[PDB]
């Protein structure tokens, strides 16, 4: 049998993601910008 | 460190240096974006298109305070503060 | 003919107005219509270039047909807004 006679204290790093960026989208702004006609067409298209 | 202004620990300072977080802070005024049009900043471009990033509820200082409290608790009390009321114990005996 | 991608010297019977800057306006440059804020620009257009486009293909700059000045165009709408309410049944007062 092999028996250890000495020891070491090791310190190892474990990197763990916890959160990601919280984001929100102004659907009308992205799809239509500042166009009024596009905004009306988007309303007619349906609110997804 | 009680003396330094960071309020976080040294290792935490190094770790926050390692990662490049792009833009600092979550506030970008309309005047700022309009005054620096020549630099095609990505954040201005995505904010002008309706995409916004919301700040985390807990600030980095608050998270650092949580981490400092955890480290101090494990140093002074040890494992006993995870079950009931934190019980003080010398660090050498906790190691034993 | 081509319409909205190059300099033009043939134009419809329309009346020009004074150039308004740093204000949200409805603009029409050589037939290209839109809504935005106009500012002085540092871009240097070649003689054969009339419009400038960003990575999104949005027309972000234009040479003034009269003064030959280069103007940057920005969207009027910008900035995140959120509403805090205690509940409509409880009250109709909100914070923004
Ligand atoms: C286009 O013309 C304008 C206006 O200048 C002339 O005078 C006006 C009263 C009117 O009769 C116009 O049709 C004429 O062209 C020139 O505008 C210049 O720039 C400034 C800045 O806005 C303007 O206020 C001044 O009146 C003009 N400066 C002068 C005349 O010294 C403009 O330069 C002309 N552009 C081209 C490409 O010819």
């Amino acid at each position: 049998i092999a028996i250890p006679t000495n020891f070491s204290i090791s310190i190892t790093t474990e990197v763990m993601p916890v959160s990601m960026a919280k984001t929100s989208v102004d659907c009308n702004m992205y799809i239509c910008g500042d166009s009024t006609e596009c905004a009306n067409l988007l309303l007619q298209y349906g609110s997804f | 460190d009680p003396l330094k202004p960071t309020k976080r620990s040294f290792i935490e300072d190094l770790l926050f240096n390692k990662v490049t977080l792009a833009d600092a802070g979550f506030m970008k005024q309309y005047g700022e974006c309009l005054g620096d049009i020549n630099a095609r900043d990505l954040i201005c471009a995505q904010k002008f298109n309706g995409l916004t990033v919301l700040p985390p509820l807990l600030t980095d200082d608050m998270i650092a305070a949580y981490t400092a409290a955890l480290v101090s608790g494990t140093a002074t009390a040890g494992w006993t503060f995870g079950a009931g009321a934190a019980l003080q114990i010398p660090f050498a005996m906790q190691m034993a | 003919f081509e319409l909205l991608n190059a300099p033009a010297t043939v134009c419809g019977p329309k009346l020009s107005t004074d150039l308004i800057k740093n204000q949200c306006v409805n603009f029409n440059f050589n037939g290209l219509t839109g809504t935005g804020v106009l500012t002085p620009s540092s871009k240097r257009f070649q003689p054969f270039q009339q419009f400038g486009r960003d990575v999104s293909d949005f027309t972000d700059s234009v040479r003034d047909p009269k003064t030959s000045e280069i103007l940057d165009i920005s969207p009027c709408s910008f900035g995140g807004v959120s509403v805090i309410t205690p509940g409509t049944n409880t009250s109709s007062e909100v914070a923004v």
